[PDB]
């Protein structure tokens, strides 16, 4: 692809020269956690138990 | 009681005495009783992002 691709490879070098966003310091790392989905609704699960 | 004074000659004197206490401590044993699905009936009810009804 890069052989192919200039754009591509240029994006590849030229990446690392972006700084990290901010909104990492308002979370801890164990608060992210990435999803597979670019665009629609995604469900989720929180069970509970209880004495009875 | 107060002790006794040493005086001249005497027998009767007071006493100090002793107890032995014993202390209990009772252990008891508790069960709790859960519903679940069946271990072989799993797949048929695994959704895509989880397992269950």
């Amino acid at each position: 692809l890069f052989d192919e691709n200039y754009y591509a490879k240029a994006v590849a070098n030229i990446i690392g020269e972006v700084k990290d966003p901010i909104m990492y310091k308002w979370f801890s790392p164990d608060q992210i956690e990435d999803v597979d989905l670019q665009m629609g609704y995604q469900k989720t699960v929180k069970w509970d138990a209880f004495l009875n | 009681a107060n002790p006794t004074t040493i005086a001249n000659e005497v027998n009767t004197i007071s006493t100090i005495g002793f107890s032995s206490e014993v202390v209990r401590l009772n252990y008891l044993k508790l069960q709790y009783k859960f519903r679940h699905l069946k271990q072989t009936s799993e797949k048929f009810y695994t959704s895509d992002s989880y397992i269950g009804d």
